[PDB]
């Protein structure tokens, strides 16, 4: 039932993704170490709103939205998956 | 056509033929064209 | 350019070749506009309004 | 010329000819196929080549104004003949 | 004269300018355009609300006297808002002249019916109806006159397609004329013919 | 006056066409010929206009001057180039006349 | 006397069209491309709204094209871009619309032809 | 500010100094008639076809080539004008032959159609007319050069567009004759955009030649996928039949050119085809079946197999939707052994970042570089038209251009720095005197083809590249917008793969072979038999029986690129969208219905059951596969570069050899051009 | 947003109208079906007339309900004076016309239609 995939949209210019644009300048690499083997998928598109996509085993998948979230707030949610 | 005969070609019609529709002789319509996509034929040996 | 050319000039000139060709496929091109035309048919006035 | 398929049927100068298995075959069943025998790609190859004299002959197929429009042909390779694109009568430059 | 070119009429271009002014002049409360074709034809061009006003007083003004509605059509142009573009054709014995008068509509707006002004617009109103769907209010009588009983649309739209939605045959089964969805064994062959290169600079529209 | 077919397979003829009579395919012949592998007309199309030969550079396409083919069936009325050209081989005789004596109003 | 109507308009139930040729088709609105084998632009003028094709199958008596799609042929013209897309809107059909592709202004000189330095200098006229 | 007023017909227009009269009038929707000029090529003035009157001028000028003065007004319309135009036309039809009705240019040729328009409605030549033989130069041109209008644009083409100074003219005045003098064929990547630009029927297509007319055709606008540049096509149909492909105008892709594989492979979509769902019978030969039968016997198989025992293999050809769908089919037996045969190292970011696998400087961008940096790759068959693209900024921007790899022949002069990988730590590491002109450049620009990461220290080299990249950006001196680390890919369906999260190479399914794999459209031969259990049920999905078809147990007849609606991402990173010509034929079926057809019946319908939802599923996955068109920046470049130093990899002794060395490998490079008989005529001419 | 009604002012009066439509049909349908002779029953007829309203019932714009009680006042008026023919009355039935399933499945099976 385990973690499979994520996916973390954004876009490049809106303040709506400047934590998210945050925490992949400065705590993206870190996290790819800890989890070589982990899909970690960052897709850039204009206008959008900042989401978190998590796919668990047998194609489940739930989104979070990270619209005017912090770099901090980045980070919990995505403990939040690793973890829960 | 005894005062002026018609023009002679080898590839006119020597016998005419009046109508031939309702007999075995009509015209029956087709498409003169061959087929136009080729299909692929499997192979005739097992190897799977 | 309206009428086509006789036979034997499309089958002699270039210009009238090219013409005979495009009148026969594309027709002559018409200038925008509108008209109400009508004459003494046998039956009364007969009209087309064409665009 | 008309030739025959395995199954009997004509072949037309277009190549045409249903091959076996094919339903629509029954269409001349107690009737006929309908097939021109005088094949143009074969009477046109029994025209002998026309000799002449110069580098670039015009051709309009005969008749004046009856034939097709008048072409000139280019006769300055003799790995070939100048064949009329119109009417396929063939040419040649002598010498 | 040159002899293939159709010769100009300046007296005529003249005269229908001067009267095209007339009615202008006249009805200022409807009419939006005025315009003579360089084949001396004089269109007027007026808001929906006018069409009874303006067709009355061409009718019964004794410097008109427009007596015969020669043709009352409708043109689709999909591209304006009002698509609908409706023609009156009229024709004046007494001065031996022709007018058009044009006005518009959309899909869900009525025009007044003007038979009140000709009684030959009673069955051209239905037609419009019948192949535009324009809807003319006070009609005596408003109802399809061309197409078959329950047929549904429009067909002179610019978008209804040439064939149709349906056709019909004899079904045994049934024993009577049944309609269904339109199968053709030989679609038609929509053929691209206008040439790319301009023929008109006369014509040509601001970039 | 050879044998070869006329027809070049232009298309003008079906370009013209106001009922849409006209289906034609073409294809380089075994020789290089541009030539057709399929013509057909649809004769309960066709409105007997004569605008095809009107149209035709090469005098391939012609209205003969039979009237008397009426037939049994509707199948029977839809030709395919076989049909036309066994046509032409029956009716050259008269149809060559014809033409002689009005080409010249053309 | 006026009324006052404010929801969108949507004619589809008065249009007389069959339910599957309104929400099953789609519907594209473009500029027609030019014709690569002709130079003139005169077809590139105005916008064309255009649906998605469908089955074409041979007629088994002729070979003919057959179809069963009554809007396999119809092709509108528009003057703008939103004229278009409102009367896609109207008529409930689903669209995608592309933008007018326009040719990039560009410098043309001819005296580059004979560059003293320069890599355009062509080699023969 | 420096903007010049000048009059069209009385009309006033600012335009730019160095804009021609031609120029001038088209910025008043006014085209003025032309023959010899081509905007793409270089100005030659020779036609005369653009003469046109200056108001006050006693001499007409020639518009395409005479730069606009201050205060002139053009007289488009004058009668010195018109006249001049009949006496030109006038001469150009004296000697052209009657050969509308036997031509394949008539209905959409110029020299008709400025006659009917420009010139005059007879002609009074009273003599007989020149006749030139015609010249052998391919299978793929047919020349009837009696037809030529000696207007040179083949010729100035061949020059600058291709590259290739084969194509001349030959004696003068009015026996000038353009061709070849000698016997030669005209074979380059491009050749056939000279049936395009030639005006008259003098240049034709020899497998189109006689087919179709202009007007009969109806026009399809849709995307090439025979290369990942994505070139815009129109695709030709007559009666539900593809008759030709021809070039579609994009300023930032193709311009208006195609390949010669785009151009003429589509003839391989005529033969080879599945038409029908097979199966193997009782003696283990495959059988013509039903979709219910076919895909019973699949979804039983799909029913009683989960996790690793499950994959799948992309191939070149397919589209964005089926890739989505069957990745959503297979997660749902727990599957991720979703795969391409396309290999890119997943070292480091791997596909997380998309500015790792993208050319990032976008091909528009090639014309803003001042300095070009090719490793491993010949980009003049792996992508012809972005090849062409840079022998434009070559020409145009002297441009300067090196290669790492063997010494190919691009179009164009370049430095060749060798074929050892070791020389790209040399460039990093300021050895090599190459170093200073990176350095030294304002926008350098570093392109790693794809082909080049099929060898087996893809890794190594990708790490070696994306360091001599990391380098210049660091060092300033490159402004801070300008992306230099730059991916070339050659498979249409790459991109999207990898921006679905596919994995790219079949490296996972060695590892642990499967019992159950679907091919779809995978006709590399990457896996066969001899790399999986001896039961292997393997499902083949695709439009051609090539490689894959004849091993499966179960065949699926999908649709080619010319028969659906599907999305495809280029090399860019622009998504793009193809749309129906013809429908696929027999029993074949739209790709991506097919998985979802086959969802249902194995009881894990996936939740779309239109084009337009699978599109949204597709924007859940990857938003910019959605955005046509758009070219969607990629960033991050610095976390990449850093996470690709982690894990240090030894390059090979071998030198970089790209696989296509020559044209004769060019011409068939997928199932559909391998089928093609007319890329077998042109691979016949190359190599005989 | 001013624009000119047809008949209704606002949807409360449209929907009298069609009211009174609704009326005029269920009415209607013994008369057809005895004078027109057809083999089906009131009931029928009058589930068809249902069926006809039904399928307008989001609506919500008074012209385009006007346009609609307009158009199946025309309708009812060629019913009632035997303009139409059998062959017309039965065509609302579609009865040689065979059933098409509307599920994934049905359509994939049987061709490239969506
Ligand atoms: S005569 Fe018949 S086939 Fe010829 S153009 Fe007229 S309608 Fe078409
Ligand atoms: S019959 Fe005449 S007009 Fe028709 S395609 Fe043949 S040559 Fe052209
Ligand atoms: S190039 Fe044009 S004008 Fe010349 S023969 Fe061909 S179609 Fe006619
Ligand atoms: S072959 Fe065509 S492009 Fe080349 S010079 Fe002649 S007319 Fe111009
Ligand atoms: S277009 Fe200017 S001389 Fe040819
Ligand atoms: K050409
Ligand atoms: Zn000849």
């Amino acid at each position: 039932l385990g973690l499979r995939e994520i996916r973390i949209h954004l876009c490049q210019r809106s303040p709506g993704s400047q934590g998210v644009r945050d925490f992949i300048e400065k705590r993206y690499v870190e996290l790819k170490k800890a989890n070589p083997d982990l899909p970690i998928l960052i897709r850039e598109c204009s206008d959008v709103q900042p989401k978190l996509w998590a796919r668990y085993a047998f194609g489940q998948e739930k989104n979070v939205s990270l619209n005017n979230f912090s770099a901090d707030q980045v980070t919990r949610a995505l403990e939040n998956v690793l973890s829960s | 056509p005894t005062v002026k005969p018609p023009t002679a070609r080898k590839f006119i019609w020597t016998n005419h033929k009046f109508n031939l529709s309702g007999t075995p002789q009509q015209y029956v319509p087709y498409s003169t064209t061959r087929k136009k996509i080729q299909e692929w034929v499997p192979p005739s040996t097992p190897y799977k | 350019k309206v009428s086509p050319p006789k036979r034997a000039e499309m089958k002699t000139s270039m210009e009238s070749l090219i013409h005979h060709f495009k009148l026969y496929t594309e027709g002559y091109q018409v200038p925008p506009g509108a008209t109400y035309t009508a004459i003494e048919a046998p039956k009364g006035e007969f009209g087309v309004y064409l665009v | 010329g008309v030739r025959t398929s395995p199954t009997g049927e004509k072949v037309t100068h277009t190549g045409q000819v249903y091959d076996d298995g094919d339903y629509r075959k029954v269409r001349f069943v107690g009737r006929q196929k309908e097939v021109n025998e005088n094949f143009a790609i074969d009477l046109i190859a029994e025209q002998p080549v026309s000799q002449v004299g110069s580098r670039v002959i015009s051709c309009d197929g005969g008749g004046g104004a009856l034939g097709h429009p008048r072409v000139y042909i280019n006769l300055d390779k003799e790995t070939k003949t100048g064949t009329c694109g119109y009417c396929g009568l063939q040419f040649r430059q002598q010498h | 004269t040159r002899p293939t070119v159709r010769p100009r009429n300046d007296v005529a271009h003249k005269q229908l300018s001067a009267f095209g002014e007339y009615v202008a002049e006249i009805l200022p409360k409807y009419v939006q355009q005025v315009q003579v074709s360089c084949f001396n034809e004089l269109e007027i061009c007026i808001h929906p609300d006018g069409v009874i006003p303006v067709l009355t007083f061409l009718r019964d003004h004794s410097n008109a006297q427009f007596k015969s509605l020669a043709d009352l059509t409708a043109v689709d142009i999909p591209t304006r808002q009002n698509r609908f573009e409706i023609v009156y054709n009229l024709l004046s014995l007494r001065f031996n002249s022709r007018i058009r008068v044009k006005t518009y509509t959309d899909e869900l707006t009525p025009i007044e019916s003007s038979v009140p002004v000709y009684k030959a617009a009673n069955w051209y109103e239905r037609e419009i109806w019948d192949m535009f769907g324009v809807f003319f209010a006070n009609h005596p009588d408003l109802r399809r006159i061309l197409t078959d009983y329950g047929f549904e649309g429009h067909p002179f739209r610019k978008d209804f397609p040439l064939s149709g939605y349906v056709e019909l045959r004899y079904d045994d089964e049934v024993k009577r004329v049944v309609a269904e969805p339109v199968e053709l064994a030989q679609e038609f062959r929509k053929f691209d013919l206008n040439s790319p290169w301009e023929a008109f600079p006369a014509y040509r529209q601001p970039p | 006056p050879s044998g070869e077919e006329r027809c070049i397979a232009c298309k003008l003829c079906e370009a013209v066409c106001p009922a849409q009579a006209i289906t034609i395919e073409a294809e380089p012949r075994a020789d290089g010929s541009r030539r057709t592998t399929r013509y057909d007309i649809d004769m309960t199309k066709c409105i007997y206009c004569g605008f095809c030969q009107e149209a035709c550079p090469v005098d391939a396409i012609v209205e003969g001057p039979n009237f008397e083919f009426s037939t049994e069936t509707h199948e029977e009325l839809l030709y395919n180039k076989e049909k036309l050209l066994n046509n032409g081989d029956k009716w050259e005789a008269e149809i060559a006349a014809n033409i002689q004596a009005d080409y010249l109003y053309r | 006397q006026l009324i006052t109507v404010d929801e969108k308009l949507d004619i589809t139930t008065i249009t007389g069209v069959p339910e599957e040729h309104i929400k099953t088709r789609k519907a594209r609105i473009f500029v027609p491309a030019r014709n690569n084998m002709q130079s003139g632009v005169n077809n590139t003028k105005k916008w064309k709204m255009e649906f998605d094709t469908r089955e074409r199958w041979e007629n088994p008596l002729m070979g003919w094209a057959s179809t069963a799609d009554p809007l396999s042929n119809l092709v509108l013209t528009f003057s703008t871009k939103e004229d278009a897309v409102a009367f896609a809107e109207k008529n409930g059909w689903s669209y995608d619309v592309e933008e007018r592709k326009v040719p990039k202004p560009k410098s043309k000189s001819y005296g580059a032809n004979f560059s003293w330095n320069k890599r355009t200098r062509v080699s023969t006229k | 500010s420096n903007l010049i007023e000048v009059f069209v017909d009385g009309q006033s227009v600012m335009v730019e100094p160095g804009t021609t009269v031609l120029q001038a009038c088209e910025k008043v929707g006014m085209q003025i008639p032309r023959f010899c000029y081509h905007e793409r090529l270089s100005v030659a003035g020779n036609c005369r076809m653009c003469l046109v009157e200056i108001e006050k001028a006693p001499k007409v000028v020639a518009a395409c080539a005479m730069p606009v003065m201050k205060g002139w007004n053009i007289l488009t319309n004058s009668e010195k004008t018109k006249k001049a135009r009949e006496g030109v036309m006038e001469f150009l039809l004296a000697n052209h032959p009657l050969d509308c009705p036997i031509c394949d240019q008539g209905g959409e040729c110029d020299l008709q159609d400025q006659s009917m328009m420009f010139g005059s409605d007879r002609s009074r030549f009273l003599e007989g007319k020149r006749a030139v033989e015609d010249k052998n130069i391919g299978p793929l041109v047919k020349t009837i050069m009696t037809r030529c209008i000696q207007c040179t644009r083949c010729i100035r083409f061949a020059s600058e567009i291709a590259g290739v100074d084969d194509l001349g003219t030959t004696g003068r005045g009015n026996d000038m004759q353009v061709g070849t003098y000698i016997e030669k064929m005209f074979m380059s990547e491009l050749s056939g955009n000279i049936i395009d630009i030639c005006p008259v029927g003098a240049l034709t297509s020899k497998p189109y030649a006689f087919t179709a007319r202009p007007w009969e055709t109806r026009k399809t606008e849709s995307i090439d996928v025979m290369d990942a540049v994505g070139s815009n096509i129109v695709v030709s149909t007559r009666t539900g039949e593809v008759m030709r492909i021809l070039p579609r105008m994009h300023e930032d892709i193709n311009e208006e050119w195609i390949s010669d594989k785009t151009r003429f492979a589509y003839d391989g979509l005529k033969r080879q085809r599945l038409t029908e769902p097979m199966v193997r019978n009782e003696k283990g030969l495959l059988t013509h079946t039903t979709w219910e039968d076919a895909l019973s016997r699949v979804a039983g198989m799909l029913q009683s197999f989960q996790g690793n025992d499950v994959a799948a293999i992309a191939g070149g050809l397919v589209d964005a939707e089926a890739l989505i769908a069957l990745k959503d089919l297979l997660n749902r037996v727990d599957s991720d052994t979703l795969c391409t045969e396309e290999v890119f190292p997943t070292a480091g970011a791997g596909t997380d970042l998309r500015s790792n696998y993208l050319l990032n400087t976008t091909i528009a961008g090639v014309e803003e570089a001042d300095v070009v940096l090719l490793v491993g790759t010949n980009p003049r068959f792996e992508a012809p038209l972005f090849n062409a693209r840079i022998r434009k900024s070559w020409l145009h921007n002297d441009l300067k251009v090196a290669l790492i790899g063997s010494p190919v022949d691009l179009t164009y002069r370049y430095d060749h720095l060798g074929d050892s990988p070791k020389i790209l730590q040399d460039i990093a590491s300021g050895s090599h005197p190459f170093s200073q002109v990176l350095q030294e450049a304002k926008k350098p620009m570093v392109i790693l083809g794809s082909s080049a990461l099929q060898r087996n220290d893809g890794a190594a080299i990708l790490a070696a590249v994306s360091n001599i990249a990391q380098k210049i950006r660091t060092s300033s001196g490159v402004t801070g917008d300008w992306k230099v680390m730059n991916i070339l890919h050659r498979i249409a369906s790459q991109v999207a793969a990898l921006d679905l999260g596919y994995k790219p190479g079949v490296e996972a399914i060695q590892k642990n072979p499967p019992k159950m794999l679907f091919l779809l459209g995978a006709d590399g031969g990457c896996i066969t038999r001899q790399d999986l259990p001896k039961d292997c049920f393997i499902v083949y999905q695709g439009h051609h029986g090539d490689v894959g078809a004849p091993i499966a147990d179960v065949i699926l007849p999908g649709a080619a690129y010319t028969e659906k609606s599907a999305t495809y991402v280029n090399t860019e990173g622009r998504a793009q969208q193809t749309k129906v010509a013809v429908t696929p034929p027999g029993l074949a079926r739209e790709d991506w219905k097919i998985i979802r057809a086959l969802s249902e019946i194995a009881g894990m319908t996936l939740p779309y059951d239109t084009l337009d939802q699978v599109r949204n599923r597709l924007e859940e996955v990857s938003p910019n596969l959605v955005r046509y068109d758009d070219v969607e920046g990629a960033n991050y470049f610095q976390q990449a570069s850093e996470l690709s130093k982690l894990v240090n990899q030894q390059l090979l002794a071998d030198p970089l050899v790209p696989p296509q060395l020559t044209i004769k490998d060019f011409y068939m490079t997928d199932s559909i051009s391998r089928a093609s008989q007319t890329m077998a005529k042109c691979v016949k001419a190359v190599t005989e | 947003t001013s624009v000119k009604p047809i008949f209704s002012r606002d949807m409360n009066e449209a929907k009298r109208r069609v009211r009174e439509l609704y009326r005029a049909w269920y009415r209607e349908v013994p008369n057809t079906v005895h004078l027109f002779q057809l083999d089906i029953s009131v009931k029928q007829g009058r589930d068809k007339v249902r069926e006809m309203f039904k399928k307008n019932a989001h609506i919500t714009d008074p012209r385009v309900v006007d346009l609609l009680v307009i158009k199946g006042k025309m309708e009812l008026e060629e019913t009632i004076k035997v303009w139409k023919q059998r062959t017309h009355v039965m065509r609302f039935f579609h009865e040689t016309e065979a059933p098409r399933p509307k599920d994934f499945l049905s359509k994939f099976y049987v061709g490239h239609d969506p």
